[PDB]
């Protein structure tokens, strides 16, 4: 009768970068989502794969608990066959997604006076993310036909940039923090089920 | 790779970092604007000099790119817009010289003060003494006084230093590939690369001019009724035949003709439409007002205001300790960041510059998608086109009774709407001559046709010839008399003020050609109705990213500027005027002088 650890997750003081979003493995307890399902205490909840109509009774492999906390306005981009800045450069879904995702404001929080740079986000990129992937490079991006010599300067830029996040945007501009569960399931006894 | 692909990141990442500094200069300003402060002021100092820094760099940065090699239209917008020299392009000894002049002229406009002998004490400023004093004053010989005082005790010390600035503004034009000044001021207007929508820099004088021949007749029989009305005001001052003097025009230059107003009531029996008193009585605040100006938005499908409007902006003069500027704004910072800066009364006035202003909201809130250089009307006259149809919409007497605000025994008759004409034309009509005027004079001064030892003698003669305007005091060439107004003083276009004047009237009918309107067309009111409001809504999010010709078109299916639907609006008041002239003559003679 082990509860799984979905509590610690959602109310933690801080959650990494947009480019460093944090992932959970969770295995081997008992998840309830029947909590959150009739209690409302977030903005947005949508899934695609499993209907939340009482469809725990079915049996999982393991479950991941991607977290970050990203703009009001992109938070149209986590979902299967989207495109866009956080979908080409961020963090791009799978086309057959299956999970669920819950997006919630988070102004009272994240939001500082004369700006919150402690968020990051990948601007510029040579190429495009397959699915499920990893960041964490801080190479300079080349656009022009010289080399940039470790150094900005003519075609040569920072690929990182950060949210300047202040208590006076509008909504689209405010910060959103947003967890996706996955519910990752294969040929296995799959015995994280959630009863 | 592609030089449009080295560009695009390159826009990408300006426009990612002026947004920010845009939002922090803005910021600034608005904390400055409602807390006067000394700290305030040193912080609204450096995030504005930071701001203008990273502009000046990064548009050195982007002079590097070719144009010539980039085809891509809204690019090459930016990248345009991106890549003017400014006044860098002169000498640094040329450019601190320019910086001096200018903010010396502006301070003499600002600071000087007018009295008469033996009071050197009690010297009045331009506000709020001079305009009073022009405006309420019915005395000849101090409104004369008053006029050649300010125009005598200012001119002196602006002839020269604008005889420099004009000068060294010709020489900074031609030196970025100009012909003059009034080249880079009609550069506005221009557009290319189109295929049929072009427009040349050199056609829109002949546009202009055009516009002006077609509106004469109205202007002629507007001001032979002026005339005669302020001949019966002043029985042995004003000839029968004569022009009208500069001194007795409502305000200093004689822009408006709005105070004339009390002396040209058509029907003075029956009462304007004030309904100050409505207002007042139903326990009404400026929470209400703005309601009602966001409920008359949202009718004609338009969104409606967010709720950080509501909580951020300042709707009421804050009194007490506080103090803060009271004329009304609407202030875009920028990420979602809109707000209105205004201290509310209850009047009518403020009931329409309420919906003036949401208007303006409205239009900013329209392009928040396009690009960072893009983020404005399609040239420098849609704006505040758009500001004013709402207050034209607004201001009719069907939506003031679809609010529940006047009686409904209250029928509209012909009087008070020869009223209302009257009203709209002296200040819609009595101010096109003026504009075109003085623009005329500063761009022919700016190309060299008037030699210098002669400006002023050029600057009355059109007086004479255009707007029909008499000198009471000869004068000498020392005189500097255009230079007094605010915009000329200040380096500020003033073509803008005309062609939006026309504008409006073009998209007003097109909207009534969606509202399904019957009747005149000075009754006609967009409320209600889902077609206009989507009509509207086309041009509105385009912003600057198509010429304007293609904006215009896209509302009124015309590629050019027209008056026509001017003279339509105005038919009544002009039917009217053409009966009432039988006896009074039409036209006026130059050679006449009060003083001759
Ligand atoms: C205005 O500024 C002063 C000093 O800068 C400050 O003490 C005061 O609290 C400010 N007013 C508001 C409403 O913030
Ligand atoms: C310019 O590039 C944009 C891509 O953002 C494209 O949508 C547009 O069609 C292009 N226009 C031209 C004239 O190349
Ligand atoms: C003015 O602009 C042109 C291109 O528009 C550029 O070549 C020139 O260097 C600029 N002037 C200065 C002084 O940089
Ligand atoms: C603005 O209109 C929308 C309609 O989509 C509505 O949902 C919203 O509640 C309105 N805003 C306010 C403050 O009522
Ligand atoms: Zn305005």
């Amino acid at each position: 009768t082990n509860l799984c650890p979905f509590d610690e997750v959602f109310n933690a003081t801080r959650f990494a970068s947009v480019y460093a979003w944090n992932r959970k493995r969770i295995s081997n307890c008992v998840a309830d989502y029947s909590v959150l399902y009739n209690l409302a205490p977030f903005f947005t909840f949508k899934c695609y794969g499993v209907s939340p109509t009482k469809l725990n009774d079915l049996c999982f492999t393991n479950v991941y608990a991607d977290s970050f906390v990203i703009r009001g306005d992109e938070v149209r981009q986590i979902a299967p066959g989207q495109t866009g800045n956080i979908a080409d450069y961020n963090y791009k879904l799978p086309d057959d997604f299956t999970g669920c995702v819950i997006a919630w404001n988070s102004n009272k929080l994240d939001s500082k006076v004369s700006g919150n740079y402690n968020y990051l986000y990948r601007l510029f990129r040579k190429s495009n993310l397959k699915p499920f992937e990893r960041d964490i490079s801080t190479e300079i991006y080349q656009a022009g036909n010289k080399p940039c010599n470790g150094v900005a300067g003519f075609n040569c830029y920072f690929p990182l940039r950060s949210y300047s996040f202040r208590p006076t945007y509008g909504v689209g501009h405010q910060p959103y923090r947003v967890v996706v569960l996955s519910f990752e399931l294969l040929h296995a006894p799959a015995t994280v089920c959630g009863p | 790779s592609t030089i449009e692909e080295q560009a695009k990141t390159f826009l990408d990442k300006f426009n990612h970092e002026a947004e920010d500094l845009f939002y922090q200069s803005s910021l600034a300003s608005w904390n400055y604007n409602t807390n006067i402060t000394e700290e305030n002021v040193q912080n609204m100092n450096n995030a504005g000099d930071k701001w203008s820094a990273f502009l000046k760099e990064q548009s050195t940065l982007a002079q590097m790119y070719p144009l010539q090699e980039i085809q891509n239209l809204t690019v090459k917008l930016q990248l345009q817009a991106l890549q003017q020299n400014g006044s860098s392009v002169l000498s640094e000894d040329k450019s601190k010289r320019l910086n001096t002049i200018l903010n010396t002229m502006s301070t003499i406009y600002s600071t000087g003060k007018v009295c008469n002998p033996d009071n050197p004490q009690e010297c009045l400023l331009l506000e709020p003494g001079l305009n009073e004093i022009m405006a309420n004053s019915l005395d000849y010989n101090e409104r004369l006084w008053a006029w050649e005082s300010w125009r005598s005790e200012v001119g002196k010390q602006l002839r020269p230093l604008y005889e420099e600035y004009v000068v060294l503004k010709n020489e900074m034009a031609r030196a970025n590939h100009y012909e003059d000044y009034g080249d880079y001021w009609r550069g506005d207007y221009e557009v290319n690369g189109v295929d049929g929508y072009d427009y040349s820099r050199g056609q829109l004088i002949e546009d202009v001019e055009h516009t002006f021949e077609e509106i004469k007749p109205l202007y002629e029989h507007l001001h032979a009724y002026v005339r005669a009305k302020l001949m019966n005001a002043y029985p042995s001052y004003i000839s029968p035949i004569g022009c009208l003097p500069a001194h007795l025009l409502g305000d200093m230059w004689g822009r408006f003709w709005t105070n004339l107003y009390s002396l040209t009531v058509p029907f003075g029996q029956k009462p304007n439409i004030d309904v100050t008193d409505a207002m007042v009585d139903q326990a009404w605040d400026a929470q209400r007002i703005f309601k009602e100006a966001e409920k008359f938005f949202v009718s004609v499908g338009l969104p409606n205001m967010t709720q950080g409007f509501w909580e951020n902006s300042m709707l009421t003069d804050p009194g007490n300790v506080q103090k803060a500027v009271c004329h009304p704004t609407a202030w875009d910072l920028g990420k979602g960041d809109f707000r209105i800066l205004m201290c509310t009364k209850v009047t009518m006035d403020d009931f329409l510059t309420a919906h003036h202003e949401m208007g303006h909201i409205q239009y900013d809130m329209a392009y928040a998608a396009q690009p960072f250089l893009l983020r404005n009307g399609a040239n420098e006259g849609f704006h505040e086109a758009v500001g004013e149809i709402m207050s034209l919409s607004a201001a009719t007497p069907k939506h003031l009774k679809s609010i529940g605000l006047l009686s409904p025994d209250f029928q509209e008759d012909n009087e008070t709407e020869i009223n209302f004409l009257l009203k709209q034309a002296l200040t819609i009509v009595g101010t096109l001559p003026f504009t075109y005027m003085l623009e005329k004079w500063r761009w022919m001064v700016f190309k060299g046709e008037i030699p210098k030892d002669q400006w002023m003698k050029k600057w009355w003669e059109m007086k004479r010839e255009i707007v029909g305007v008499v000198e009471p005091v000869p004068h000498d060439e020392t005189y500097c008399d255009p230079a007094s107004l605010f915009h000329v003083s200040n380096d500020y276009s003033f073509i803008r003020y005309y062609t939006r004047t026309l504008y409006q009237f073009q998209f007003q009918e097109a909207l009534c050609q969606a509202a399904k309107h019957e009747g005149p067309l000075h009754k006609c009111d967009i409320s209600n109705s889902t077609e206009a409001g989507q009509k509207l809504f086309n041009m509105l999010r385009l912003g600057k990213s198509e010429p304007w010709t293609l904006a215009l078109e896209n509302v009124v299916g015309a590629k050019n500027m027209n008056v026509r639907p001017l003279l339509n609006y105005f038919e009544p008041l002009f039917t009217w005027l053409k009966d009432q002239n039988k006896n009074s003559f039409v036209g006026w003679s130059t050679d006449w002088s009060p003083y001759a």
